[PDB]
């Protein structure tokens, strides 16, 4: 809802930003997320 | 649940409390008293925060979210300027007085 | 470019008293560098004093808003219609500005003693122009209403016309006006001929309102009343040409004289300093 | 008898830096030279969640994959001061005189 | 000084002023500093008016919260926790009884127009628009 | 008499307002000199403001052509009454206040305007639209069906020009609006603002009569009394002030009958049928290009004027 799911070269942080993340983003602290479950979760085709 | 209200005079959608407070506020109403009760009564202030609780928690410090004071002044006045008013207030985060 | 004027000559009194009228706009003679001390504003014009000649002066000459005082030279700077200027109002008859106002640069109808310098820098009263227009009703009706009681006491009463003619009321703010009581009869007074200027436009304008409709529709002869459409209709010729022609010309100048003149344009008025960003327009 | 002067003094502003105080360890800067071309920015986290495999019979979550972005802001502020013109007539010229 | 058939509850609201604690971790934003630019924004013959400009663009590179704000310390409470009922007289100025002469009885009788010099909040007003501190406004 | 031939040596040479060329593909330093302007904004640093002439005293020359720069308005209003999604170039009309030291404007743009014509009785979808609640903005005014009846709304309306530059506040909005001068934009990098006016309110003159083309195109607002409630009409001519004060009479002289027929001015305050103003003058060749002004789900044709010069002038009565 305002975001592009391109086949970016995503940086590999090491940040802890798993935690509490499936509740947050259910309640809406989020502005504009995009959930990819099954095979959604592709590095999109270019 | 042993009870629907404490007293019927105020609770009730078109009761005595929702004659004399449960006006919906605009900046330039002619007054412009500020009445400490209106946090309680507007139907357009108790369902403001139904939105989820994270996007209560993002409304609630990010700008003065409903119904302050002026401070320093001699009569409390609902604000207009907000320029260096900053203050926090629970009371319209969870509607109860203490 | 070059906007200094520098009128050359006070002791400490007079630069302690110039200085408390260090912002307020005067009229010039003459847009040159180095003037004389006559030919600052309103000496030779307002000294028995008339509306309309000191209006005629006003809106003749040059303006300029003063800047500094020394104790031989007054360093003022003249007001030209391209580039804008800061003005404060310094004046005795006090009326709030507000943002955005057309400020017009009337002359003292309030009398001499509240806007002069006497070394004599009579200075014009420059005021917003709704209470312009206004006190300009309420200082006309009253020379009116004053004529008709020093004609006839019976027809109206002196506590009448000083309940309305004595206050006026622009965005909240009541000002009263310092009415002179006693004009004294012939003239002899300020607004004396303007407030007889009007007498001679109303009585020439029934015999001219049928002229018209007589020479040249349905919708133009209902709202006026049936008596002064089909008043008289046999005058003589020269005698109406005349009073057509004195009507035309006291329709006019009097038309032009209500336009208020010399009018100035602030932008941003600041009452924690007095100063409002003004233009010529 | 005279009106001595015993001293004029004043007070020197000294600089603040927002890279010299401490208040820049809760965020990390960037001189970008042209911020006003820029009308939107963005910064984009893939958070690929991982799953527990259950023995149970429940609905299992598949492999989920977050794909939030976060938009920038954008503060403008501005002071206004004044210069008086004689201030400047004298500036743009050049003296001889002491 | 008896009873009436009804039992009032007041509410008021208390000003209290705090000395609050901001925590921000290290690293939770990301912004870009922009270049200051003086622009000329009035130029009448007495003194040109300038007006800096500048340009920020914070980001923030987390995803929960990464700052807090509690307050620590009590500097000092501003309202009087008193009894200033404010009246509605001010607040419905336009309501009015049937007959004048019970009205001006019942506005003389209860502490009605005490004061009309402000209607609106103070910090709006221009300058130049009771000894206690802000009083709390009751309110039955 | 040498240091007075220096002095004079600065003071002498005129804006060049002619140069001999000869090929335009050389692009000499002369035709650059003229072709030149100075700006106003700069990166604040001693380099580039020295470069800029923002030092220099009355105009910007780096060490009288004609342009004189704009003086702008600061509105400090109600952020309840204007909404910040507006174009950018829109005209605004602020109301003279009762109340003597009040420190909040009340400022309207003509949609804004629109809803206080309406309430009491395309623009509406559009104006319902901006504004879900008009009781904020019928309350700015104190008494305006009172004003209305006694026709004395034209002069209690001041028109202050465009807007240029509006800080989204949240509770005390300020705005910046051209009350005189060139309208031009004030950004960072400087832009062009255009006058938004809306099509259904606009009403062309030059094409409503339908060989002299003159250069400027004078821009008016017309407040006009009739009995459905006011109206702002926005009329585009070519022609003086004099020229347009005839031409409305004859442009509304059927309205004048219908509030003749409709009403009858039982007292002597309804003789007076509305009041116009100039807004300012553009050109005549390329101005009043039509446009659309886009919000979240429908769109109103909007007029765009481009290189406008906003000069208001005080109302002057149609009768």
């Amino acid at each position: 809802e305002g975001v592009e799911n391109r086949p970016f070269p995503y940086l590999t942080v090491d940040a802890d930003l798993l935690s509490n993340l499936r509740q947050s983003a259910a309640e809406g602290l989020f502005h504009s997320f995009d959930l990819l479950v099954g095979k959604d979760a592709r590095e999109a085709g270019i | 649940e042993y009870r629907s209200t404490v007293n019927p005079w105020a609770s009730q959608l078109g009761s005595l409390g929702d004659i004399m407070y449960n006006s919906s506020y605009r900046q330039t109403a002619v007054p412009g008293l500020y009445s400490p009760c209106r946090a309680f009564f507007n139907k357009e202030e108790l369902l403001r925060n139904n939105r989820g609780l994270y996007n209560m928690v993002n409304e609630y410090s990010q700008r003065l979210g409903g119904h302050p004071a002026t401070s320093n002044t001699e009569v409390q006045f609902v604000v207009i300027a907000g320029t260096d008013v900053f203050l926090e207030q629970p009371c319209s985060f969870l509607q109860e007085a203490f | 470019m070059d906007l200094k004027v520098v009128v050359s000559l006070l002791y400490t009194d007079e630069i302690a008293k110039m200085q408390q009228r260090i912002g307020c706009i005067l009229p010039l003679a003459s847009t040159h560098g180095t003037q004389n001390v006559q030919g600052l504003g309103l000496g030779q014009v307002y000294s028995v004093p008339d509306y309309v000649s000191m209006y005629n002066y006003l809106s003749d000459c040059t303006l300029a808003v003063l800047d500094e005082v020394s104790v031989d030279s007054l360093i003022l700077t003249k007001i030209v219609p391209g580039q804008t200027y800061a003005i404060k109002n310094k004046y005795q008859p006090f009326f709030q500005w507000h943002g955005t106002g057309s400020l017009s640069v009337m002359p003292p109808v309030f009398g001499r003693e509240h806007a002069t310098v006497k070394l004599d820098i009579v200075f014009p009263m420059v005021l917003p122009t709704p209470i312009a227009e206004e006190v300009l009703q309420k200082i006309l009706l009253f020379n009116v209403y004053s004529r008709v009681v020093m004609q006839a006491p019976g027809n109206a009463d002196m506590l009448d016309v000083h309940m309305h003619l004595g206050s006026v009321s622009y965005l909240g703010h009541h000002y009263e006006l310092a009415l002179p009581e006693v004009p004294g009869p012939l003239g002899l007074a300020l607004l004396d001929n303007l407030s007889l200027y009007f007498c001679i436009m109303v009585t020439l304008l029934p015999r001219a309102s049928m002229r018209l409709v007589r020479g040249l529709n349905l919708f133009q002869e209902m709202v006026p009343d049936e008596i002064a459409r089909i008043d008289l209709d046999d005058l003589s010729v020269a005698d109406d040409l005349s009073r057509m022609r004195v009507m035309m010309t006291y329709l006019q100048s009097l038309a032009s004289l209500f336009n208020l003149g010399p009018r100035l344009a602030t932008a941003a008025y600041s009452q924690e300093t007095l100063t409002a960003t003004c233009w010529l327009r | 008898k005279f009106e001595v002067l015993l001293g004029v003094y004043t007070n020197a502003i000294q600089y603040v830096r927002f890279l010299e105080t401490a208040l820049a360890v809760s965020c990390v800067n960037t001189e970008f030279k042209d911020l006003s071309r820029m009308t939107d920015g963005k910064i984009q986290f893939r958070i690929s969640v991982p799953t527990i495999a259950h023995g149970d019979g429940r609905r299992p979550s598949k492999q989920r994959t977050f794909i939030v972005v976060k938009n920038c802001h954008k503060h403008h502020i501005s002071t206004e001061m004044e210069l008086s013109m004689l201030d400047l007539e004298i500036l743009h010229s050049i003296p001889e005189t002491p | 000084k008896i009873h009436p058939g009804v039992a009032m509850t007041v509410v008021r609201t208390d000003e209290i002023l705090s000395e609050n604690i901001l925590f921000s971790s290290r690293a939770s934003t990301s912004m870009f500093i922009g270049t200051p630019n003086v622009s000329r924004r009035e130029a009448r013959v007495d003194a040109v008016t300038f007006e800096v400009h500048h340009e920020m663009a914070s980001i923030d590179t987390g995803l929960s919260y990464s700052s807090t704000m509690t307050p620590a310390r009590v500097a000092a409470i501003t309202t009087d926790m008193g009894i200033h009922t404010q009246d509605f007289f001010s607040v419905f100025p336009a309501e009015a009884f049937g007959n004048q002469q019970v009205n001006d009885y019942i506005k003389a009788k209860v502490g009605a127009q005490r004061n009309g010099t402000l209607l609106r909040d103070p910090r709006t007003y221009l300058a130049g628009m009771l000894c206690h501190g802000q009083q709390a406004t009751c309110e039955i | 008499r040498r240091r007075l031939q220096r002095r004079i040596a600065g003071l002498l040479p005129p804006p060049a307002r002619r140069l001999n060329i000869s090929r335009g593909s050389e692009f000499t330093r002369d035709v650059r000199g003229l072709v030149e302007e100075h700006a106003q904004a700069s990166s604040l640093s001693a380099a580039a403001v020295w470069r800029a002439g923002l030092l220099a005293p009355g105009e910007v020359a780096v060490a009288w052509s004609g342009w004189r720069p704009p003086v702008f308005g600061d509105f400090l209003i109600h952020a309840s009454s204007f909404n910040n999604a507006e174009a950018t170039g829109t005209p605004l009309f602020q109301f003279k206040q009762s109340d003597p030291f009040s420190g909040v404007d009340a400022v309207f743009t003509p949609l804004s305007l629109f809803i206080l014509m309406n309430h009491g009785r395309g623009l509406t979808r559009m104006a319902n639209l901006l504004y879900d609640s008009p009781a904020t903005l019928a309350d700015l005014v104190p008494d305006f069906g009172r004003l209305v009846a006694d026709r004395r709304f034209h002069n209690f309306i001041t028109p202050v020009g465009p807007l240029v530059e509006n800080i989204k506040s949240t509770y005390l909005n300020k705005i910046t609006t051209v009350v005189h001068g060139p309208v031009v934009s004030k950004a960072i990098p400087r832009s062009t603002v255009k006058v938004t006016v809306p099509q259904e309110a606009f009403v062309d003159l030059d094409a409503w009569l339908s060989q002299p083309c003159p250069a400027d195109a004078r821009l008016y607002v017309a407040l006009t009394y009739e009995e459905a409630g006011p109206r702002f009409t926005f009329f585009q001519s070519s022609r003086g002030h004099c020229q347009i004060m005839n031409i409305l009479r004859i442009y509304y002289s059927p309205s004048i009958m219908h509030r003749y027929a409709v009403v009858q001015p039982l007292h002597i305050e309804e003789l007076t049928f509305g009041a116009v103003a100039c807004l300012g003058t553009f050109s005549a060749t390329d101005g009043w290009r039509r446009s659309a002004f886009n919000y979240r789900g429908s769109s109103l044709p909007v007029v765009e004027i481009d290189s406008f010069y906003s000069n208001v002038s005080d109302w002057e009565v149609i009768l």
